[PDB]
């Protein structure tokens, strides 16, 4: 059950809500208030998407689509074959996700630890919020929002993306594509990093600090150092989204033009034209 | 006729796929998962008996060892024997196999929950060229603070009740980073030094504040060995003591926030 | 930078593809006033008297019309293309039968090509048809035509910037840019697709798999014929003030079925029209007109789907004269 | 809240580490400077830099590759300085437009591309060799350097190994800020849409990834900073608090975790993992798939949805209608 080392930080504690009640493990896992409402909403919504399921058409995991209303049905509730299911497991997976994220709190606090994990698990939350519920509100129906299926999800961005000509030209596109390129490269950089000082090879001794700093000032003239590589890491991650935001809730409400022209107050500029 | 075309409805990017994701499980379960476990492997149960034979699944999860050779002499094997000596001042707070444990006496001092601290080797971490590479400034002399910052050597030291608990009386800088980790502080009403990690420290003009524990807590700090110097064991026990005090610093931080 | 909602917006898939319209209604607003200036059909006229071909000297189309009926023809006529210049633009004051005005010869020409395409073109106009409005907009110069090489502004009422000019070899790029929707694409999808009939539109393989003979070196088309496609695919969805989920389902561009709406079939003749219209009716005309209308390689100035449209998914918003002027077409 | 994860609160200062490499240490050149306010967020010591051979090469090969496009892109605007600024991101150097297949295409219609496209690689070989030796120089692992070629394998992939394989240098990827984006859209619609290439999901499953990993790991050295989990190279040597909170941090939440070291391994085979995936993507598009889409279909993979407006035959199959 436990790691050599793990039973003297098995202690009560540092929940948020219940106290003793749902203060326990089960397996390695944490439950805590949290952990419970988050079986609760994963049971539900899972039940959900499996009745939703078998009154479509196939069975094939690609092929399954759940999908919100169609568009004149705006805010209210629709029947359940046609989005109100969507609507539902849209209601469950907020639940799963936000109980996560709080269980995650309560475990931060019995290690006595940084809540920083929790904090960066928001940045996601907070994005399929933007696609699901605040885009859509703008917009006036849920029928804006992105069906449910493995294959299916893939041809909403597709067509979203198209609706304003060339997506790529969309400015909070450009920065959270810029930043989700830069984050994978600086994780091969880092982890790149500390291996190779842990692991020369040839028998040969394993390195320091110094070291690694001395390895990037070589290479790119300056090396930001240990602790702010992983402050820059949750930066860089987490503004793939922050900044991909803005570009999103844009599209729609605040441009209904292709994303190219936008490009007009710089181009057309009379100094210039 | 096809490009990529095989016989009977295959064809070769098909079977790339079925590829990919072999070679993806073969990293991801028989190289990967198995890195995982260099550390607090094997798993300990209520009384692993069975002493004559090993069971099956604990050979076949762990890797084969590899020994890292340290810069400064010596030699680490991982994974290893390495279980906790030292007794742990804690209950079994029900029957259950996963209920939490209690603490049976004062759990800063005792050293369990946060307030733990791992079983580090009892040495000095060490610079690139062999000198000591966390230590005070009185010692560390070519070590300046920069222009801009608080020097906070002078500044009052108030813990969490608002009471003013010490005098920072030195900064300890780590060498080999260009970074300062602790403040040496002198414990009003206690002839005694301690040191702090800054990031339980909250840095002012006039004073620094420290949430993490009491001003009467600040007598059970753990005391290091020598003045000049700390153990990476020493460096561990001293940042638990704070942290433990997250959570026991008070009754009441145990108990829920709502 | 940016356009305050709310947003009118539309459905043109099934629910959860994203696909439909995204329309500012201040926009819309501002496309419907400027449509909404197509005069209204003149009263109608009893049929009295013989056929105009007895009676004036030099009526080659309308001739099967009376009197009363053809002077109604030539008040409209005037109304949607010279407004401001009146009957003598197209005639000398003296013989209303003189040929002596370039005006006159193109706008016989016209009158042809307008009863062509409610004639044989209904694949695409329909009940709607076109009358000289639809184009002119009240001026003999159409705001919205096209030359060989791309020109600034779009809009030929508008007094072009020195950069704009199109001996300015510098604005080329920005030339281009404006009318592929902002795009950097650098193709001029009007002389590769709406000119004339050489250039296929489609690009995509309708097979899995490669075939082998024209999937490797000089057997393949470059992919530059892809980049095309797109650039047309941005005029056409700029010209008509819509974007591509209007006629496809992203999904795959190349599908039809229930890949396809209505309106990409529509837009499929729209292209065959544009072409008839270019090749056989509108391009010939640089014989017939001066050289201060040519191009700079002697071309007269042709149409595109921005023509009609000018941003609207159906010309001046469905509006129509079909009934009012039997004489525009259809012809049995 | 640790401020010290924030920002640092006090910087030190003190004199410049020199780690002496096996060869090259008088070719690092510049003097160091401190700047303050970087020091905030980050180590204050800017310089200096080593500078070898293989680095001048680099820069040598880069600075001709980047000449030869920006002489083209002015060409573009027939040298007007000011419209060279207003429409930069809008110029390019194109690849052929005309097919001529592997033939050495003219230089008006992509050679001056080629030749760009050469010495770009050039420059790409000499920084590996950089990078790569001066881990050796350093005695350190060469684990930097295989991500890395990695990331230029696939660069090879897209502008160069692709269009051989298929045999029409029309296929490259063109140089320009708008021009590169726009080569994306229609490279996905001649191949059946992007989406439906396993290989894309691949490599967006790991790259997406990354965003979870390096989120998840920056967050939790942060998390555990108070008790010296950025010092990670000694964390691995000699396991403290630090790490075993970090773990059973993990592994409380998750039901399993990593160690130290191996998170450091998963975060490497996730980054490596986007170009080797999106590299075996575009070395099968066009050699032996044609349209993804249609591929998906053959294989049941593609979904499918009911017309909502009419269904529409395409006209060019109706009896007797045009070309
Ligand atoms: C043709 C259409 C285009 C398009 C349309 C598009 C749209 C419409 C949008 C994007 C967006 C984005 N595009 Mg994109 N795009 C991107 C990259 C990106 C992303 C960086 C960005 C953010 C995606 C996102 O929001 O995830 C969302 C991820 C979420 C919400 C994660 C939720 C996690 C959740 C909290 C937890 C879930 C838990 C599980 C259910 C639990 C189960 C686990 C199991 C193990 C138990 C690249 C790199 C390219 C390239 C190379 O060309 C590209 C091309 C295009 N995009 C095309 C041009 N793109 C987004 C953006 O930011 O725009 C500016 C966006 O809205
Ligand atoms: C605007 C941008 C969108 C976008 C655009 C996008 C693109 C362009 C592509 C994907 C792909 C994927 N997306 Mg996706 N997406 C997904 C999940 C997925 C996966 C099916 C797949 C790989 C993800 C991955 O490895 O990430 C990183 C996480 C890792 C590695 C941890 C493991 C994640 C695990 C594989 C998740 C599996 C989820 C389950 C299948 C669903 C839950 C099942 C329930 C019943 C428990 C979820 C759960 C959400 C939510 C909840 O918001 C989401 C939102 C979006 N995606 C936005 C709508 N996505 C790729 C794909 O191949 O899809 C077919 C792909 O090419
Ligand atoms: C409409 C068109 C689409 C498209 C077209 C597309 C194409 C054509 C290709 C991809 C590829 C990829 N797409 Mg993608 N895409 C992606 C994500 C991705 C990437 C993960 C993946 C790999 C590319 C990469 O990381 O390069 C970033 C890293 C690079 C480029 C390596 C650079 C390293 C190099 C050594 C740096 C050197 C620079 C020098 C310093 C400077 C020198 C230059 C000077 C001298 C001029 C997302 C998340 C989405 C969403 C959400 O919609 C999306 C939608 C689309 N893509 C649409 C479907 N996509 C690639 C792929 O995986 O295909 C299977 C790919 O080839
Ligand atoms: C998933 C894997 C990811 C990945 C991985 C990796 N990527 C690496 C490594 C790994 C492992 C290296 O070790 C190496 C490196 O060195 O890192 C420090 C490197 C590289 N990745 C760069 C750019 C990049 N990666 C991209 C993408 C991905 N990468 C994908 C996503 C993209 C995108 C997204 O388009 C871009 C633009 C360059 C910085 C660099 C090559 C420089 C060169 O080839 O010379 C080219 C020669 C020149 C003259 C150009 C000069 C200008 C550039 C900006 C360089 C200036 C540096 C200079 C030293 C500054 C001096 C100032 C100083 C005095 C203060
Ligand atoms: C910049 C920010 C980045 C970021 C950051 C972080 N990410 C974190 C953390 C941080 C910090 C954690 O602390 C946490 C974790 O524990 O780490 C292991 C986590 C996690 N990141 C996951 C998925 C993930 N991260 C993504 C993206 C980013 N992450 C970006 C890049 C993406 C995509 C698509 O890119 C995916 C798929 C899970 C594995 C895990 C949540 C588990 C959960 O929530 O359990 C609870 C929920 C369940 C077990 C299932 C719920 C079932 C619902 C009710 C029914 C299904 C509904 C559903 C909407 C249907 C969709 C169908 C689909 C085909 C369309
Ligand atoms: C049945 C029942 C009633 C149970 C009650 C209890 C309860 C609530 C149980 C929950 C059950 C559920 C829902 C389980 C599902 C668990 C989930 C969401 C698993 C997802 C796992 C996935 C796919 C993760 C993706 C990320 C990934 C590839 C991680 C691999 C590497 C790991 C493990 C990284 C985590 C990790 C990081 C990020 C470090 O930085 C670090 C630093 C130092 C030491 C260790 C670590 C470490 O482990
Ligand atoms: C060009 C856009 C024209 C304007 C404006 C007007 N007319 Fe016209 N007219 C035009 C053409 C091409 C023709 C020949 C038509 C044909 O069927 O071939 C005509 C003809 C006439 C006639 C018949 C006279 C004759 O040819 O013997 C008359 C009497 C006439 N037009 C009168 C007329 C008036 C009164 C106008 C202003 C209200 C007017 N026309 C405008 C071309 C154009
Ligand atoms: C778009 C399909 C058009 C319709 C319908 C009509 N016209 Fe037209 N016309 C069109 C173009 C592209 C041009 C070339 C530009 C030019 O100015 O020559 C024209 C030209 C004319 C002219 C000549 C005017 C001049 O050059 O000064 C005339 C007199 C004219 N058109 C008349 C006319 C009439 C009477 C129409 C309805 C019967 C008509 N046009 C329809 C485009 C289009
Ligand atoms: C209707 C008014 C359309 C809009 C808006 C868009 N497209 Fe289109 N497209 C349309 C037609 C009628 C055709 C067929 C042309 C022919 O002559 O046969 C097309 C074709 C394409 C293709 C090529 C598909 C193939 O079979 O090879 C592509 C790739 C394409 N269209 C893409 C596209 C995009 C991206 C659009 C928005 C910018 C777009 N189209 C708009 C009709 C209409
Ligand atoms: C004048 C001769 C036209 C030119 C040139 C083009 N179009 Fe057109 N279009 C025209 C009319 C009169 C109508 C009828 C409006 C109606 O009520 O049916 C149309 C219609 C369309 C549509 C249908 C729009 C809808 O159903 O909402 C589409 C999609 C369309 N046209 C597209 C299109 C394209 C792509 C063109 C260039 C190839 C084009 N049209 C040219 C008149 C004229
Ligand atoms: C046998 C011989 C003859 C043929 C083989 C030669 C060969 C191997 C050719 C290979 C060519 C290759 C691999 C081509 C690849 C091209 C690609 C992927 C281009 C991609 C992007 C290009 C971009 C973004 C170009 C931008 C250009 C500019 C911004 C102008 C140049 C100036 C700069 C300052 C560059 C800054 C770039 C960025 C960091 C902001
Ligand atoms: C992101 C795109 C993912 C598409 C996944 C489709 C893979 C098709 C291969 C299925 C395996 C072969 N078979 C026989 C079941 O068809
Ligand atoms: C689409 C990209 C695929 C990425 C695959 C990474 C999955 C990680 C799986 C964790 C498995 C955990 N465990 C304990 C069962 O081994
Ligand atoms: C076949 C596709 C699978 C995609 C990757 C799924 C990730 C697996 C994580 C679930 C395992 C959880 N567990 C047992 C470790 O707790
Ligand atoms: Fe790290």
């Amino acid at each position: 059950a436990l790691l050599s080392f793990e039973r003297k930080y098995r202690v009560r504690g540092g929940t948020l809500i219940g106290g003793d009640l749902f203060d326990f493990w089960v397996g390695p896992y944490f439950v805590g208030f949290f952990g419970v409402s988050a079986i609760f909403f994963i049971f539900l919504g899972v039940s959900l998407i499996g009745y939703a399921a078998s009154q479509g058409p196939t069975w094939d995991p690609f092929a399954i689509s759940i999908n919100p209303p169609d568009l004149k049905y705006g805010l209210g509730a629709a029947p359940l074959l046609e989005g109100g299911f969507w609507q539902a497991i849209t209601v469950c997976a907020l639940g799963a996700f936000i109980s996560w994220m709080l269980r995650e709190v309560e475990i931060s606090r019995k290690l006595g630890i940084g809540w920083h994990v929790p904090l960066a698990f928001c940045v996601p939350i907070f994005m399929f919020c933007v696609l699901q519920v605040f885009r859509p509100l703008l917009l006036g129906s849920w029928g804006h929002a992105f069906p449910y299926g493995i294959l299916s999800h893939l041809d909403w961005v597709n067509n979203f993306g198209y609706q304003y000509l060339n997506w790529h030209y969309n400015p909070g596109h450009m920065s959270s594509v810029s930043f989700l390129f830069v984050n994978a490269m600086a994780l091969g950089l880092h982890g790149g990093l500390i291996l190779s000082v842990a692991n020369p090879g040839d028998g040969d001794k394993v390195k320091t600090a110094e070291h690694e700093n001395q390895y990037f000032r070589d290479v790119v003239g300056y090396s930001i150092g240990a602790l702010s590589i992983h402050r820059l890491g949750l930066f860089l991650a987490s503004n793939i989204f922050l900044t991909g935001a803005f570009g999103t809730i844009a599209s729609g409400p605040f441009w209904t033009r292709g994303w190219p022209e936008w490009w007009g107050w710089w181009l057309d500029i009379p100094f210039w034209s | 006729m096809y490009h990529g075309a095989l016989a009977q409805h295959l064809d070769i990017a098909q079977l790339v796929w079925y590829a990919q994701w072999l070679v993806i499980w073969t990293v991801v379960l028989l190289y990967l998962r198995r890195e995982d476990r260099r550390e607090g492997y094997p798993l300990v149960e209520p009384l692993g008996l069975v002493k004559l034979a090993p069971e099956d699944g604990q050979v076949y999860e762990l890797p084969y060892p590899k020994t890292f050779v340290l810069p400064h002499g010596g030699t680490v094997t991982v994974p290893r024997r390495r279980p906790e000596t030292r007794e742990l001042k804690l209950a079994q707070t029900d029957g259950f196999e996963g209920a939490p444990l209690q603490p049976t006496g004062n759990p800063l001092v005792d050293a369990v929950g946060p307030a733990s601290y791992a079983e580090r080797a009892e040495v000095v971490d060490a610079t690139v060229d062999g000198k000591a590479k966390i230590v005070p400034l009185r010692v560390a002399t070519d070590f300046s603070i920069a222009e801009g910052d608080v020097d906070p050597r002078g500044l009052p030291v108030v813990a969490a009740d608002g009471v003013e608990a010490g005098t920072v009386t030195d900064l300890w800088v780590d060498r080999s980073e260009h970074y300062f980790r602790y403040l040496e502080l002198s414990v009003a009403g206690s002839a005694r030094t301690a040191l702090i990690p800054l990031g339980f420290c909250d840095v002012k003009k006039d004073k620094i504040v420290v949430t993490s524990i009491l001003s009467e807590q600040f007598a059970n700090v753990p005391r290091l060995q020598s003045r000049d110097q700390i153990t990476l064991r020493e460096e561990d026990k001293v940042s638990a003591y704070y942290a433990g005090g997250l959570l026991y610093a008070t009754p009441e931080r145990a108990e829920s926030l709502l | 930078c940016f356009e305050p909602p709310p947003a009118t917006t539309t459905q043109t898939g099934f629910r959860g593809l994203s696909m439909g319209e995204v329309l500012h209604p201040a926009t819309v607003k501002a496309k419907k006033e400027r449509d909404a200036q197509y005069p209204p059909a003149l009263a109608a006229v009893k049929a009295e008297g013989p056929p105009v071909s007895q009676v004036y000297k030099n009526v080659k189309v309308l001739g099967n019309l009376t009197e009363a009926e053809f002077l109604r023809t030539m008040t409209a006529i005037t109304e949607w293309v010279s407004p401001q210049e009146g009957c003598t633009y197209c005639h000398d004051e003296n013989n209303l039968a003189s040929e002596a005005k370039y005006p006159y010869v193109v706008a016989r020409r016209m009158l042809e090509m307008t009863r062509a395409i409610n004639t044989n073109w209904t694949q695409h106009v329909a009940q709607t048809g076109v009358t000289c409005y639809t184009c002119h907009r009240g001026t003999p110069l159409p705001p919205y035509v096209r030359y060989l090489e791309p020109t600034l502004p779009l809009n030929n009422r508008e007094t072009p910037t020195h950069v704009e000019r199109v001996e300015t070899r510098s604005g080329y790029v920005v030339r281009l840019a404006k009318y592929t929707a902002y795009s950097a694409l650098n193709y001029d999808p009007f002389t590769m697709f709406l000119a004339n009939d050489k250039r296929q539109v489609r690009v995509v393989p309708q097979t899995a798999l490669p075939l082998v003979g024209v999937s490797r070196g000089k057997e393949r088309r470059p992919l530059s014929d892809a980049y095309a496609t797109f650039a047309l695919m941005m005029s056409i969805s700029d010209s008509l003030g819509t974007n591509c989920t209007f006629c496809h389902n992203a999904q795959t561009f190349e599908s039809w079925g229930k890949k396809s709406t209505p309106q990409r079939a529509i837009a499929w003749w729209g292209i065959r029209m544009v072409r008839d219209l270019n090749m056989n009716y509108l391009a010939p005309l640089n014989a017939s007109l001066p050289a201060s209308r040519l191009g700079r390689q002697g071309e007269a100035p042709q149409a595109d789907c921005r023509t009609c449209h000018q941003g609207v998914t159906k010309p001046l918003f469905g509006a129509s004269r079909l009934k009012d002027y039997p004489e525009l077409g259809p012809i049995k | 809240a640790d401020y010290q994860t924030i920002y640092t609160q006090i910087q030190a200062r003190g004199p410049h580490i020199t780690v002496s490499g096996e060869w090259g240490d008088n070719d690092r050149v510049g003097k160091p400077f401190y700047s303050y306010w970087l020091g905030k967020i980050g180590d204050a010591q800017i310089g200096p830099i080593y500078l070898g051979a293989s680095g001048i090469a680099a820069f040598a090969f880069g600075s001709t590759a980047i000449l030869i496009i920006l002489f083209n892109m002015a060409a573009e605007v027939h040298f007007d300085p000011l419209q060279f600024f207003r429409q930069f991101f809008w110029l390019g150097l194109y690849p052929p437009k005309a097919q001529y297949g592997m033939g050495i295409p003219p230089l008006h219609d992509g050679g001056w591309w080629l030749m760009a496209g050469l010495f770009m690689t050039l420059s790409l070989g000499s920084w590996w060799i950089r990078v790569y030796s001066r881990a050796r120089a350093l005695g350190l692992g060469t684990h930097i350097a295989w991500n890395f070629a990695a990331a230029i394998f696939f660069v090879l992939c897209i502008g160069c190994i692709h269009p051989t394989l298929v045999g029409s240098w029309s296929e490259g990827v063109p140089f320009g800020i708008w021009p590169h984006i726009d080569w994306l859209t229609a490279f996905s619609i001649r191949y059946g849409n992007f989406y439906y290439c396993p290989w894309h999901g691949f490599s967006i499953g790991f790259a997406y990834g990354c965003g979870l990993l390096f989120a998840a790991h920056g967050a939790t050295i942060l998390a555990v900073a108070r008790f010296g989990g950025d010092r990670e190279i000694e964390q691995i040597t000699d396991r403290g608090t630090a790490v075993e909170r970090a773990a059973l941090f993990w592994r409380w939440t998750i039901g399993f975790n990593a160690t130290i070291e191996s998170v450091h391994r998963w975060g490497w085979f996730f980054s490596l993992m986007v170009m080797v995936s999106a590299s075996v993507g575009i070395l099968l598009t066009g050699t032996f798939v044609d349209n993804w889409y249609l591929w998906c279909v053959k294989h049941g993979a593609a979904p499918d949805y009911p017309a909502y407006l009419p269904a529409t035959p395409d006209p060019a199959s109706l009896p007797g209608a045009p070309k």
